[PDB]
């Protein structure tokens, strides 16, 4: 169950 | 069937309700897309504290100088929106937060620009980001999350109805008020679609299957990812949850998804019809549109019209100490803000 726990950031692109 | 006669005339005049709500919707918001600019400038107010960071800027609460009044400042670095798709973000962005008007939705105050970069002046909303109280408490019981989503599928309803796409829910986006009931800010990935958009752009974790798969998409994604955000406020994690953005891909595009033992039966038939690779079966993309989810078994005890008049006790009223109290946000490196004696990127921008 690793993942990510901290804000995430959005990709404008790719 | 599992409505008798009067509730299924009930909801028969619900339905033709919307349809009226949505026109008039419709109407208004036209008239504000059709004709949108520097409505203030920068030495108007000042600069108090960082609210939150991304790549292209800051949020900030600010205070208004002549009338005391607070707000939330969005600063973009004009030379840090380089890429191309950053632009037309942008200019999406505000184009769209000056024309619509719903209670779920942050409201635009002011904007404008200067030589370095470009300002929204948004209502500042001082319970802070969903986020922040659900990475707190764990998660949210079912009835909280509910509370919530109905929310978010009112206002979806909404902005699609303008053939408006927003392309970036999560619960960093999700700001609580001080009534206890959801503002949704940043529009920086909204979009007005007729049908199908082909930009790569989202949060790994909330991306639907066909934006992954680079496929021409629609407003279908928003409904993925509210799928993808009842999961999260639920469990505490949301259902594809890897280290790396590229394991995330992976288990989204694989068509499996595992629930905690404590979700209802409810909630994970909701939850497989939203999170549903298959576009011809995935709900808020069929026949019957959004209503698919607004009279799924799970939304059974939601008022819709009690949510959107605020009629209904919110399940957490954050506290606030007064006007201006950021105890609600997460501190930030603040940074100060240099306006450069050149006009930087002033073709790209005109239309800001
Ligand atoms: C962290 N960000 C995106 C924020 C914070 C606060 C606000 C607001 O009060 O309107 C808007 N965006």
């Amino acid at each position: 169950a690793a993942g990510r726990t901290g804000r995430r950031q959005a990709i404008h692109d790719i | 069937g599992h409505m008798g006669n009067a509730a299924a005339a009930k909801k028969g005049s619900e339905q033709e309700s919307v349809k009226e709500f949505l026109a008039k919707a419709k109407e208004e918001f036209l008239k504000k897309w059709e004709s949108p600019q520097n409505t203030a400038q920068l030495d108007h107010f000042d600069r108090i504290k960082t609210l939150g960071t991304g790549s292209f800027g800051r949020v900030m609460l600010v205070k208004h100088k002549e009338t005391g009044n607070h707000y939330a400042m969005k600063i973009l670095d004009k030379q840090k929106v380089v890429k191309l798709k950053q632009i037309e973000h942008t200019l999406n962005e505000k184009r769209i937060l000056q024309a619509v008007n719903f209670p779920f939705l942050v409201k635009l105050e002011f904007s404008f620009k200067d030589n370095s970069n470009l300002y929204m002046v948004m209502e500042y909303v001082p319970g802070g980001e969903m986020f922040s109280h659900l990475r707190r408490i764990g998660r949210f019981s079912e009835p909280h999350a509910r509370f919530y989503a109905a929310q978010i599928v009112l206002t979806f309803e909404y902005l699609h109805s303008l053939d408006l796409i927003y392309r970036d829910l999560k619960p960093e986006n999700l700001l609580i008020d001080q009534q206890g009931y959801i503002q949704v800010t940043d529009f920086g990935f909204a979009k007005r679609v007729k049908g199908r958009t082909w930009t790569l752009c989202g949060t790994p974790e909330y991306l639907a299957p066909e934006i992954i798969l680079s496929k021409g998409y629609n407003k279908a994604v928003d409904w993925w990812a509210l799928g993808v955000l009842i999961y999260e406020m639920a469990a505490g994690y949301p259902p594809f949850f890897a280290d790396q953005p590229i394991q995330i891909y992976e288990k989204i595009v694989s068509g499996k998804v595992r629930f905690p033992s404590h979700f209802s039966s409810d909630l994970k038939d909701l939850l497989r019809n939203l999170l549903q690779v298959d576009l011809t079966k995935r709900f808020g993309n069929l026949k019957n549109g959004v209503n698919d989810i607004k009279n799924h078994k799970w939304f059974a005890t939601t008022d819709w019209i009690a949510i959107y008049q605020r009629k209904v006790e919110a399940p957490f009223i954050p506290k606030f100490k007064g006007p201006g109290d950021t105890s609600n946000f997460d501190d930030y490196e603040e940074e100060e803000i240099r306006v450069s004696i050149n006009e930087k990127c002033g073709k790209e921008f005109t239309e800001f």
